[PDB]
């Protein structure tokens, strides 16, 4: 039970929560009274102020990430042993499936990062000529459409808040990395992307669109219909910490036949569930001082809708 | 040349309306915001409240909303008024303007940045006292120069309460005046003194007339200052 | 009240009251006694117009550095109460201006104490009253004693005495007072006021038989 | 936490502390007034008599060697596969 008063701003109202509460030490009697800081994602009140407690004590057991162990991509070449071998398809404009013009083969792929990311793709492969749009079918609006960019769309992601780091004795050998204070101002987690090269792109795309549905016609955008937060959001884990951007700004828009930048709204959680996994969740470690990333954005995962009006948008 | 200045009652008895005005000039009333501030005696400095160019009036909490403040665009008369007074209210009395200050450290579409508040421009500082002794006007009696630059002045004598203000010759001689403390007497009644320099070949020539004004006892005094008929 | 110290010329550095947090926007303001206030600082470093640059701020550099004024060239004319109003990302509203530090700016010159004494008015005397004044002007430090004497006797009866308070000159003035009737006015040959400056005397004598 | 005091001897001075300390039971609840004896370079004082812990408990967990498990030393000999 975590005894919470809201986070020391003024006014103008919390995400943040200065959470007091009782913990063990090494020495199996002696207790710990501490208090620590967490998003309101990870807690969850339990009904004198608001007692608290983590969201998934009551679901799933929770372990805190090695703090030397590091979440950073890395290239991963996949690679056949002898009697096997891979075959790499060549030809640029390639919708993924079908017969392959230019076959050659490698025994092991290229550098391949697994960038663990949702809505958006981040770090990734570019296309070749034109855009290429690969979905196992289209007309199942349920079979999510893939998208492989030929330029890459820049994002700059902070957390503009410098982070203190309390380490707390639990053990013999087992401690806490719990939240100090944020050192001075605070700001929320963001990203940018040039609301120019964005519509630019947006544009791009849609023309690449028309050649799967009519010489003239709608086509609009819209944030989410619902979902998770990893799909109702955007989720990815930028300087180790696990940001979630409302991407409503970037789907609001309409498109027919014929100088600044974007700010998105981002959200971090610790407890982490990922994969869904119920019964085992991890607890992601603060990270000190103010984080910032930079990604190629690179690709997306996109669905359609329903029947509803027949080819007016 | 925008210009401040109060108008103090002077005394009000415990638990009644203190009223005080600050007439605004040199300007209109609506490129600003306007506030009001106080001193205790022996006490620091007491920020009291604001009110915008909409009008809405904003106050420090510590007041227990006992204070009210109005303006009047016609007027240019910036108003104030305090009920239920006490004693420990006595204190000396300012008028300032208010710039907004807005300091922006991060994003402002999230609005990480605030609003401050600067004092530029200020008042003359009138002075007022919460009592529920009577008031008292000041005595006045024109003090006799020396017959041997020498000296001469007028007395003021028994006044409750402060302030009281001396002008020589309703404002016509200002080089020279040296005003001294006001005593404050066993009996709770102030004694001051005013005296401004002169030539020593200007006596009986000219005619020096301190200009006295009690306020609170609505006391003004025209006094005229001459030698000893030795 | 903090105190605080220091000579002439030097160049003088004030502390803020209070301890910054988030970045900030450091009001410095200067309260000469009877006088209005006066800003001096505004957004950490911007000075107003007509301000000396003798007096600067601290800029808002992300925090480390406190907020704290500089006034190099410490003159007789910088005694005063000082406040600093903070205002900050996170603290919230600044309805106070912090602790006053009221400076006194010593190492000046010492001044003859200028002493004078007025006899009861005519018009006074006619009203069954008598009050003999003593005013004291231009004079550094403002350590006096004011003292009477009746013909060659010291007297304490109502004995009212000011407070010697500074001028516009940088030099303290008092005023003293004794409470009489015109019967013990008439009575002695002279009385006289006594100023003693730094163990210096400048006394002030009058008599009711010289013209 | 322990109680330890220094071991029974007839001055001329322990190295070995006898601390009685509340240990647990197979009953989650029943709680065990036991007491060891232990060399001091193990225990640690901790600031009446004075109380001690164990070394490692503030750095690094702790098991018990298996008491069926012997530490003695046995000859092996190293050996190469076929190629080698
Ligand atoms: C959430 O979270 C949060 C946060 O926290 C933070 O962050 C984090 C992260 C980390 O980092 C941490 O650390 C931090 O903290 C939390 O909260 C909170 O916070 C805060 C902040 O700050 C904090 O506080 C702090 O603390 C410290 C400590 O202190 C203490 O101790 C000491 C020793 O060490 C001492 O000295 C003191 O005093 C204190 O206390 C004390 O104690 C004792 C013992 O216990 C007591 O005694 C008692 O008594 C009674 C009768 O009365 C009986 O007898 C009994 O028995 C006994 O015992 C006493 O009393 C006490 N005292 C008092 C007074 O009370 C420290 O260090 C610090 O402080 C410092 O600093 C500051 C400055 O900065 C100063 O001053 C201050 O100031 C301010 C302003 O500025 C003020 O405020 C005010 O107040 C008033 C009233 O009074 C009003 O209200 C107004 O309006 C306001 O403004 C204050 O008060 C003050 N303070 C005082 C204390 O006074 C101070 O003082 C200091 O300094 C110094 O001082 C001196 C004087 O004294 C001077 O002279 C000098 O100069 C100076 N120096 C300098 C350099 O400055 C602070 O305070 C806390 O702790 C926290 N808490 C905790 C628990 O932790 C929370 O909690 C959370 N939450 C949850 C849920 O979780
Ligand atoms: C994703 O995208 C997001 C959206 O874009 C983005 O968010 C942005 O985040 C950044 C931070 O990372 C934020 O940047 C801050 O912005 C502030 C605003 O800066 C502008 O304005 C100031 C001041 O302008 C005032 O004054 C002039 C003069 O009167 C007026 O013309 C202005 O209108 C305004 O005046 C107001 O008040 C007046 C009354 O007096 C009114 O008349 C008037 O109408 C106004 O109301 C300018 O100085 C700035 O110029 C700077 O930038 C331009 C180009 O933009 C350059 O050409 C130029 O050289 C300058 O660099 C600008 O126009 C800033 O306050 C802020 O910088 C201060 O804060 C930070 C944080 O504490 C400090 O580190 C820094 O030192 C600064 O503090 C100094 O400056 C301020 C302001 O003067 C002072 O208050 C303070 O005391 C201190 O000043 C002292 O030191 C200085 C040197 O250290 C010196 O300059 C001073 O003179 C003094 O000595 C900071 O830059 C930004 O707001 C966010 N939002 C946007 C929309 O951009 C996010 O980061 C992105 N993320 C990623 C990953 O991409
Ligand atoms: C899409 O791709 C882009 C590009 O691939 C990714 O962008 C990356 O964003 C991450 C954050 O998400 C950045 O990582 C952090 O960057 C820090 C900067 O390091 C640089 O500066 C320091 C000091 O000048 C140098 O020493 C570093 O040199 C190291 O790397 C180079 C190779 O570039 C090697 O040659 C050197 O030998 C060094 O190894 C860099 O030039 C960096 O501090 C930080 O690493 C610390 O933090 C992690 C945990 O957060 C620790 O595990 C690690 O040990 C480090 O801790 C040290 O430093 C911190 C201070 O940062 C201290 O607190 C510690 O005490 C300790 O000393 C981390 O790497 C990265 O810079 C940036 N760029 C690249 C190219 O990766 C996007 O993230 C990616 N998007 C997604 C979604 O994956
Ligand atoms: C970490 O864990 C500890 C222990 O669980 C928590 O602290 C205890 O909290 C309880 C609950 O409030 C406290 O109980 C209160 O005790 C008072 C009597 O205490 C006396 O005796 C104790 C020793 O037993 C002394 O330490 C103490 O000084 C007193 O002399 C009563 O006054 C209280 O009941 C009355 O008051 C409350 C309001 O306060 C009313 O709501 C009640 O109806 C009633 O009128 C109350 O029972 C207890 O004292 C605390 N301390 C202990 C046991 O040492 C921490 O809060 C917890 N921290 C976390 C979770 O962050
Ligand atoms: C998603 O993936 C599916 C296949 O997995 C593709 O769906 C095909 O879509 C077309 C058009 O909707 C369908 O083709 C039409 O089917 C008629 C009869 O279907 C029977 O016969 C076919 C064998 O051809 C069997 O596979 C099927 O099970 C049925 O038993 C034919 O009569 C049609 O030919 C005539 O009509 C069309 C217009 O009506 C003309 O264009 C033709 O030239 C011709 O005159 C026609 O072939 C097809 O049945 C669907 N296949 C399946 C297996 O369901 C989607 O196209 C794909 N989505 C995208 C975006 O690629
Ligand atoms: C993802 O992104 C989308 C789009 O950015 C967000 O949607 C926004 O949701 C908020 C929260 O409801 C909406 O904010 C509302 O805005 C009003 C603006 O107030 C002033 O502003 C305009 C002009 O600046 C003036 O015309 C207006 O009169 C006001 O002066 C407020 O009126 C609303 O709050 C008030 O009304 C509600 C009742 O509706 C009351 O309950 C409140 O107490 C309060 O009095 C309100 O804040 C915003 O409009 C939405 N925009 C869009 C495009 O939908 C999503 O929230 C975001 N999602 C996530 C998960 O981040
Ligand atoms: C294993 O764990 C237990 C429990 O933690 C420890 O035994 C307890 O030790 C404490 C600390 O001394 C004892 O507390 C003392 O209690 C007295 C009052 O006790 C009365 O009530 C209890 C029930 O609550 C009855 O059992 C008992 O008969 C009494 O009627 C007080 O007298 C004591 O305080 C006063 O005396 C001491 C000196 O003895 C002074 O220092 C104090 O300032 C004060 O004047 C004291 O608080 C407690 O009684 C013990 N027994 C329990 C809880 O049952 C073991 O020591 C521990 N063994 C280990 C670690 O090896
Ligand atoms: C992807 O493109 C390939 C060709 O690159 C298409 O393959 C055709 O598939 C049909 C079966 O529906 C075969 O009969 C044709 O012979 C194939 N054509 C060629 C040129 O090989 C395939 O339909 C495309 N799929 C999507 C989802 O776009
Ligand atoms: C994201 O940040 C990068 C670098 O942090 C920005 O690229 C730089 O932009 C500055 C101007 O802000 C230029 O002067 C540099 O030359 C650029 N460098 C590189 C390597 O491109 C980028 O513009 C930022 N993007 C957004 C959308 O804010």
């Amino acid at each position: 039970t975590l005894q919470c008063t809201n986070v020391t701003n003024n006014i103008t109202d919390g995400e943040l929560k200065n959470c007091s509460f009782n913990m063990t030490t090494e020495l199996r009697d002696k207790k710990q009274k501490v208090y620590s800081l967490f998003y309101r994602l990870d807690v969850v009140q339990i009904n004198s102020n608001k007692e608290y407690r983590l969201i998934n004590c009551n679901t799933s057991a929770i372990t805190q990430a090695c703090p030397k162990v590091s979440f950073e991509p890395i290239p991963i070449h996949y690679c056949a042993p002898a009697g096997f071998a891979i075959l790499k398809c060549k030809d640029k404009k390639f919708n993924g499936t079908g017969p392959c013009p230019s076959v050659s083969t490698v025994q092991c792929t290229h550098g391949i990062k697994p960038v663990v990311s949702t809505q958006l793709l981040l770090n990734g492969s570019l296309a070749e000529e034109e855009v290429m749009i690969r979905s196992e079918n289209i007309t199942n609006n349920a079979k999510n459409i893939l998208v492989q960019f030929n330029t890459p769309v820049q994002i700059n992601c902070t957390r503009p808040n410098n982070n203190t780091r309390k380490s707390i004795r639990i053990g013999p050998g087992q401690a806490f990395y719990a939240t100090g204070d944020i050192i001075g101002d605070i700001r929320q987690a963001h990203c940018n992307v040039s609301k120019a090269t964005w519509n630019e792109t947006l544009g791009k795309v849609v023309k690449q669109l028309r050649k799967h549905f009519g010489n003239n016609t709608i086509i609009r955008f819209a944030n989410s219909s619902g979902g998770d937060l990893e799909v109702t959001t955007h989720s990815f884990n930028c300087g180790g910490e696990f940001f979630y951007c409302n991407t409503s700004g970037l789907f609001n828009s309409t498109w027919i036949s014929n100088n600044d930048s974007i700010t998105l709204p981002c959200r971090i959680k610790q407890i982490i569930n990922m994969w869904q996994r119920i019964g085992q969740a991890m607890y992601a470690p603060p990270i000190q001082g103010v984080i910032r990333c930079v990604s190629n954005i690179t690709g997306l995962i996109l669905t359609r809708d329903g029947g509803s009006t027949n080819s007016t948008t | 040349q925008v210009q401040l200045q109060e108008s103090g009652p002077g005394l009000v008895k415990p638990s009644e309306t203190l009223s005080v005005t600050c007439s605004v000039s040199g300007d209109s009333m609506n490129n600003y915001y306007w506030t009001w501030i106080r001193q205790s005696p022996g006490k620091g400095l007491e920020w009291i409240g604001y009110i915008s160019d909409r009008e809405s009036a904003t106050y420090n909490p510590s007041l227990n909303s006992r204070v009210v403040i109005s303006r009047d665009t016609s007027k240019n008369q910036l108003s104030l008024k305090l009920n239920s007074v006490t004693p420990a209210d006595t204190a000396v009395y300012y008028c300032a303007t208010a710039r907004r200050g807005q300091r922006i450290y991060g994003v402002v579409s999230f609005g990480e940045f605030f609003y401050y508040y600067s004092m530029d421009v200020w008042g003359k500082g009138t002075t007022v006292t919460v009592s529920s002794a009577s008031t008292k006007g000041p005595s006045v009696f024109p003090l006799a120069p020396s017959s041997k630059t020498a000296a001469l002045g007028c007395l003021v004598k028994d006044y409750f309460p402060e302030p009281v203000t001396v002008s020589w010759n309703s404002g016509a001689l200002t080089s020279g005046v040296h005003t001294f403390p006001a005593v404050l007497q066993s009996s709770g009644l102030y004694s001051l003194s005013s005296v401004v320099t002169v030539p020593s070949s200007s006596l009986g020539t000219q005619t020096y007339i301190c200009n006295v004004n009690h306020k609170p006892s609505n006391t003004k005094v025209d006094k005229r200052v001459e030698p000893k008929s030795c | 009240v903090r105190p605080l110290s220091v000579a002439l010329g030097e160049t003088a550095r004030i502390s803020c009251g209070r301890q910054a947090l988030g970045s900030r926007a450091v009001q410095w303001y200067q309260h000469r006694p009877g006088q209005a206030p006066i800003l001096l600082i505004y957004n950490n470093q911007d000075r107003p117009s007509g301000i000396p640059e003798r007096f600067s701020g601290t800029p808002d550099i992300n925090f480390g550095t406190r907020a704290t004024l500089t006034i190099s060239g410490v003159e007789a004319g910088d005694e005063a109460d000082y406040y600093c109003h903070m205002w900050d990302s996170r603290s919230g509203f600044s309805w106070s201006f912090g602790g006053a530090t009221r400076l006194t700016v010593l190492g000046q010159p010492k001044a003859a104490p200028s002493v004078t004494l007025f006899p009861p008015s005519s018009e006074e005397l006619q009203a069954n009253k008598a009050t003999l004044v003593c005013l004291i002007s231009d004079f550094y430090p403002g350590a006096v004693t004011v003292a009477w004497k009746a013909d060659s006797s010291p007297v304490k009866a109502g004995v009212e005495t000011t407070t010697p308070s500074k001028q516009s000159n940088n030099k303290y003035a008092a005023s003293s007072y004794l409470s009489l009737t015109p019967e013990q006015w008439k009575s002695h040959r002279s009385y006289s006021c006594q100023v003693t400056h730094e163990g210096s005397t400048v006394e002030k004598t009058v008599a009711p038989t010289e013209c």
